[PDB]
């Protein structure tokens, strides 16, 4: 009968504290994700979790960390929007086809 | 009235070390922080301590000065023994020299 009061109170308190702390962390991540998103490709994926990114500016940078996405859901050749200057992957991008390729159909 | 060319901003060694550390950590991007000190008189402003503002997507702007973070940092530093006021702000300028 003690588990009712003790556990319900403690667990709801941790739920609320973790919930508003998650909202704070997500807000910080969202505001930190500056939209420009310099488009880049992952030329290879290697273990230390680390990636070698060739940006659309024709220069390849090694990334000590993957970034804000999951390394498992990545492979060579995927389009990722990295930071303009930090060059860190901010989100993955869907398969993009050039206008010439679409006109080719 | 007007200000004079003899105005001297005093940067303590700790403040300069912290600013250089934050600048060298920030690169290639630009970081910012609020300067803590005192406007002791009209011909000089003295800064004693400086604290780093967490990096934001806005960059170095008015929106980069997080209100809640600044309030909390000032409140916690006042307890420690640094009840200084914000005399200004600093931001790193990688590559290009010191201008605005």
């Amino acid at each position: 009968i003690k588990i009712m009061k003790s556990e319900v109170l403690r667990v709801t308190h941790e739920l609320q504290a973790m919930k508003d702390k998650i909202k704070e962390n997500s807000e910080k991540i969202k505001v930190n994700k500056t939209l420009p998103y310099l488009v880049s490709n992952v030329i290879e994926l290697l273990d230390v979790k680390c990636a070698v990114i060739k940006t659309s500016t024709r220069q390849t940078y090694f990334l000590p960390v993957i970034g804000l996405v999951d390394a498992e859901k990545l492979k060579p050749g995927d389009l990722v929007g990295v930071n303009k200057d930090s060059y860190l992957i901010l989100e993955t991008l869907p398969t993009e086809y050039d206008s010439r390729v679409k006109a080719m159909e | 009235p007007a200000v004079d060319t003899a105005e001297q901003v005093y940067i303590s060694s700790l403040a300069l070390l912290k600013m250089l550390k934050h600048g060298r950590a920030g690169v290639p991007m630009e970081v910012m922080g609020l300067m803590l000190g005192e406007f002791v008189d009209d011909y000089t402003v003295r800064v004693i301590d400086v604290f780093a503002m967490p990096q934001s997507g806005t960059g170095v702007s008015v929106e980069a000065v997080d209100p809640v973070f600044q309030a909390k940092m000032l409140d916690m530093l006042k307890q420690t023994g640094r009840p200084e006021m914000v005399v200004g702000w600093y931001h790193s300028h990688p590559g290009f020299g010191c201008w605005l």
